[PDB]
């Protein structure tokens, strides 16, 4: 999407376009947070067989 | 004495005085950057996370190198060719260097995900408030399948 | 302050003698003699007169003329 | 590109009967000898490439080519030589401290060239 | 301490030569914040001490 | 410390002839990439015949690029380095943009100096570590100048050790060599 | 010790009618943000207003109707109807019915201009243009509520009674004599119209205030 | 799985997860997340310690330049690969700066602190100072075919 | 305002000496929130409170150096006693005095306890005396503030004042430093469904608690009409 931008538009609208995207991914990651644990990581047994 | 009127007058000076900064190992012409200096009231400088590849470092312990382009011309110069304002892609080989690589992308793939269908998934709207329902209540990213006339 | 720089470039294509054209133009307006034809914001000399270049009114010919103008008139 | 120079050569042609001559330079001799003088003074050679280390004694500004890795010898070569080192390279002009001939400075040098070309 | 805890530490303290170990003692009378004064019982009180 | 742009153009039709990577199974680099940032000689023509491509001095902005893929045209012979016929610097006819200089790039830059460290770029890199034919799919033989000669079976054996094949499937693209050795014997 | 400072300069500048931003002065620390955070939570999750909520024209009732000539569907003639904050002085949500020619220009003026009932922007298209020349009647509602209610559960349409399009709030930081630990608060904002900014901030704050005389009593 | 049963004991997720509301804007926030109390400790390596600036500082014996075992002024000196590297930007004017201000030959130091002090903010070409001191060499001025033009 | 239904306080339960649960009536969504965090903010920020502001002993000077007895050092007896908190009457720039002499256990009884310098909690880790001849008298002043900051900042103010022998003392000067604001939905019956708020302050007995919600609530207004310009 930047190569395509940069293609199209110019210059000032991409470094915008970046910074906002900076800023709006913070902020998005703020928002869901989503953990890891153990649990996130589940092993399956089928290799206890097959090995 | 160390006077506010001090402190106003460095502002202001330096309200119409870049900087360039610039890391220790040096690989790439990516290695120096002119930025517009902003004060802080830190012991380390803050870059922002924009050039943080540019810099070919990873937020680990660095003295960073200042550059003050006393000459005219050197700030002719620096503002003008080492702007990074001005540098844009990867000029070795021409690859658009301006790449989020932190969770700016993660938050930009979550923003576009869905489970299977949330709370609202068939909500049917306009725009102007979908970010109204989101922060509130009424559907969510992990929602799918919501209808939306765009422009 | 100004923050991309390209309409400069575009007026001059060189991308090398906008650097020289606004040094000249920018010493002149440093030293005295001259008045910014584009209305300040509360900004330097270097700001204002690489915009006044990317506007269209200042370049490699149109100073040489004021410059040889006065020159004459003394 | 620059892997290559200082071509080696078998017929004088009117010009010398040498090896190892600049490439371009014998090209810029023959240019200005045959088609301008002397077509007849043709001169065949034989261009070559070699190792980083070598050609990296292969410069033009005598003051250059001596601080690589060693100029003492390159001292009494230059000296036996006599030869200047004319301001040729950009790292040449950075030790005067001359524009170097990139950029402004280029230009500037070029303006050097034009407040050189009248005197 | 922190919490979480592997059990090496107390014994590698004892290995550290860095904190006070109370060689045959059995009693601590007088404790003065740069002075301690331990009452070694008779049994580990060495006769002609 | 030599490179420096002072030629505007070689005017020299001398050129150099590329074509797409077809390196190993298929093309390990497609022609679309290699010379967007060039400039050509007179050597641009259509595929059809009496029909041209496109001019003599011409950068190939960006729709070039899909009109020559438009033509499934591989090699082409353009202006490059060296051949810049300045002998001093290069043609800035030989130079290309290469950076974010949209524009060609600018008199008095020193490319080379921009160069000189690209290669000593990515310094993570290691150090210190005829008879089993396929074919990848639907293509022609196109041997390549292989000598043939009468063998025990019917067919004809390949005379010349210089004896390599391509897969022409339907265009001028091409999908692998395959060349096999004088000893080989042609089985199609 | 409890000399308490507040944002001083109000300055707003304002790109049009439907474009501004407005700032805070340096005020204590905690103060520019948390009050940012609460004055956008206010203007988008309450705001007092009233428009149009839904229509009942003659025909089938299915929202996956035909235009029939008309080249505008239920959900183009709905859409044009809703974010138009049509507005009652008084009364509670009036109704309205409209019928014209077939020019095709459908603006907000056609509608019967009835003693309470009135529209911002009287340009603002209700319908799309059609091929025929027809009548018909739009019959819609115009109503007042509090903050924002939908129309999903609450049926027809739409019930644009927030005014608010785009809020953003920011942080700026200023000094005082030598420590700059000044977060000074910020908003930036576009929108339909009808709410006078430094108005509309001054019914904000004239609700805060008048509700926080309970916990302090 | 002895973990889990503990924060069962403990009257804890077994997961641990668990949500969380802003500090900013007080929204909850999606995803409950597990926490803890990880076990942190500090480096011998200081901001305080790291933190140096000079602009115009005291020389040592050796080469008018700055040093001499002491943590007074201290300024890494610039790099060979910085150097190219400057080079490579082509700021001719810049790159003549640092190697025209940025070191030790106080001569024309006073020259740039009166151009400062004037804003004039100018400097001379003049000589390498120090090739201008290889000529005071020039086997003592033996070789000085020099052809300045 | 359309019904606004403006509420009051009720039920504002206080546990113990150092704390206290305010219940309210119920208010609306999407407000109660942050006015709670508001009220939160004027309350524990902006608190004005007592901390300790000076220190000394004839013989203990600035240097952390143990008093005789007295296990804990200077740098240690400031560090044992903030683990406590001091009253000063309306009036500020009050002052505490811990003496004791003796070898029993250090508590706060033998301390400079007035009408203007109070004590609740009397009976902390004190570094009591260890040896006969001792006899601990060690002089803190406690003051009002609000807001936290170094002791670095009245070297300007005291420089030819804290002469050798007078420490001057820092805080963190947070005086509610915690205090819980909910919003959930109750208490409305008739007419719409509405959040109620509850408040689960604490101090460290330098204010009273209701009184804290009624600073930060006067706080609340006051920048919440700022807006209107």
């Amino acid at each position: 999407m930047l190569n395509t931008c940069y293609r199209i538009l110019g210059l000032k609208p991409t470094v915008i376009f970046a910074d906002q995207i900076m800023y709006t991914g913070f902020a998005y990651a703020a928002r869901s947070g989503a953990s890891v644990g153990i649990d996130d990581m589940v092993i399956p047994e089928k290799k206890h067989e097959i090995i | 004495r160390e006077e506010a009127v001090v402190w106003d007058i460095l502002d202001e000076v330096i309200r119409e005085h870049p900087v360039l900064l610039n890391r220790a190992p040096t690989l790439h012409r990516l290695g120096i950057q002119a930025f517009e200096p902003v004060l802080i009231e830190g012991k380390a400088i803050q870059l922002h996370p924009l050039v943080c590849a540019a810099y070919n470092a990873d937020f680990d312990g660095d003295q960073m190198a200042v550059h003050v382009p006393l000459t005219l011309e050197a700030q002719l110069e620096a503002r003008a060719l080492m702007m990074s304002t001005n540098n844009i892609l990867s000029p070795a080989n021409g690859e658009p260097i301006i790449v989020p690589s932190q969770d700016v992308v993660l938050g930009l793939y979550y923003m576009t995900r869905d489970c299977v269908n949330a709370k609202g998934e068939g909500m049917v709207l306009t725009g102007p408030k979908e970010a109204e329902r989101l922060y509130r209540s009424g559907l969510a990213s992990l929602h799918a399948r919501v209808k939306v006339r765009i422009t | 302050a100004r923050v991309t720089v390209q309409d400069a470039v575009e007026k001059i294509g060189n991308r090398f003698d906008l650097v020289l054209v606004a040094a000249r133009r920018a010493r002149q307006m440093q030293v005295g003699g001259k008045d910014p034809l584009v209305p300040e914001e509360n900004d330097k000399t270097t700001v204002i007169a690489l915009r006044e270049i990317e506007e269209g009114l200042i370049n490699n010919q149109i100073l040489d003329v004021r410059e040889r103008q006065e020159q004459q008139e003394q | 590109r620059q892997m290559l120079r200082k071509a080696t050569i078998v017929n004088a042609g009117s010009s010398d009967f040498l090896e190892g001559e600049q490439v371009e330079y014998s090209r810029v001799k023959i240019a200005n000898r045959e088609l301008e003088a002397n077509g007849k003074v043709g001169a065949t050679y034989s261009r070559d490439l070699l190792g980083i280390t070598k050609a990296s004694l292969a410069t033009e500004s005598f003051i250059s080519a001596a601080s690589f890795q060693e100029t003492t010898r390159v001292l009494t070569e230059a000296a036996v030589a006599g030869k200047r080192d004319e301001l040729r390279g950009l790292k040449e002009n950075v030790i005067v401290g001359r524009l170097i001939p990139a950029g402004t400075g280029y230009a500037y040098h070029q303006d050097r060239m034009r407040r050189r070309a009248a005197g | 301490k922190p919490l979480v805890g592997t059990g090496m530490e107390r014994a590698v303290a004892v290995d550290s030569g860095v904190t006070a170990v109370a060689k045959r003692g059995g009693v601590v009378q007088y404790v003065d914040a740069s002075r301690i004064v331990i009452k070694v019982n008779e049994d580990e009180m060495y006769p002609g001490e | 410390q030599d490179l420096v742009v002072t030629e505007d153009d070689c005017g020299t039709h001398e050129g150099i002839m590329m074509t797409p990577v077809i390196e190993g199974g298929d093309v390990k680099e497609p022609l679309r990439d290699r010379v967007l940032g060039r400039v050509t000689a007179e050597d641009v023509l259509k595929p059809g015949t009496a029909d041209i491509l496109v001019p003599r001095n011409t950068l190939l902005h960006e729709q070039w690029c899909d009109l020559l893929e438009e033509n499934s045209v591989d090699a082409v012979k353009v202006r490059s380095v060296v051949s810049c016929d300045t002998d001093f610097g290069v043609c800035a006819h030989c130079y290309g943009r290469d950076l974010a200089r949209g524009h060609i790039i600018n008199k008095g830059e020193a490319i080379g100096v921009i160069a000189a460290q690209s290669i000593g770029e990515p310094g993570t890199q290691l150090t210190m570590r005829e008879s089993s034919i396929q074919v990848k799919n639907k293509g022609s033989i196109k041997l390549s100048n292989v000598k043939s000669v009468v063998n025990s079976s019917g067919k004809l054996v390949i005379t010349s050790r210089n004896t390599e094949l391509k897969l022409i499937d339907e265009f001028g693209r091409t999908k692998e060599s395959y060349k096999v050795p004088y000893g080989a014997v042609l089985a199609k | 010790v409890t000399e308490f400072l507040k944002p001083r300069l109000v300055d707003i500048e304002q790109v049009s009618s439907t474009h501004a931003k407005v700032t805070l002065e340096p005020l204590e620390r905690g103060f520019g943000h948390t009050l940012g955070n609460a004055l956008r939570r206010i203007l988008l999750s309450s705001m007092p207003g009233c428009a149009v909520t839904e229509v009942e024209i003659d025909g089938v009732l299915h929202e996956y109707s035909t235009k029939e000539g008309v080249q505008e569907d239920i959900l183009e003639i709905l859409l044009n109807l809703k974010g138009l904050a049509v507005r009652v002085q008084g009364k509670d949500e009036v109704i309205l019915t409209l019928n014209k020619s077939g020019i095709g220009p459908v603006t907000a003026a056609d509608i019967t201009h009835d003693g309470d009932v009135e529209i911002v922007k009287p340009q603002h298209v209700i319908c799309h243009l059609t091929d025929e020349n027809a009548s018909i009647s739009m019959r819609i509602k115009v109503q007042r509520g509090r903050g924002y209610v939908p129309a999903s559960t609450r049926i027809l349409v739409d019930a644009c009674y927030s005014p608010v399009e785009r809020i953003a709030y920011n942080v700026e930081a200023a000094r005082v004599e030598q420590r700059t630990d000044l977060d000074k608060l910020v908003i930036e904002m576009e929108t339909n119209g009808t709410i006078d900014p430094e108005e509309a901030i001054r019914r904000a704050a004239t609700i805060l205030a008048e509700q926080l005389e309970a916990f302090v009593d | 799985a002895e973990i889990k049963e503990l924060l069962k004991l403990g009257d804890l997720p077994t997961s641990g997860q668990i949500r969380l509301y802003d500090g900013r804007t007080g929204e909850q926030f999606e995803r409950p997340v597990t926490v803890g109390y990880m076990y942190m400790l500090k480096l011998n390596h200081l901001v305080d310690d790291k933190m140096h600036a000079r602009s115009t500082g005291s020389y040592s014996l050796v080469t008018q330049q700055p040093l001499g075992g002491k943590a007074q002024f201290g300024g890494q000196r610039f790099g060979e690969m910085e150097v190219w590297a400057l080079e490579a930007y082509g700021a001719a004017y810049t790159l003549q700066e640092m190697l025209t201000v940025k070191s030790d030959d106080v001569n024309g130091r006073t020259k740039m602190y009166k151009n400062i002090v004037d804003g004039n903010h100018q400097m001379e070409p003049g000589m390498p100072e120090s090739f201008n001191v290889l000529l005071k060499e020039i086997r003592s001025l033996g070789i000085n075919i020099e052809l300045e033009d």
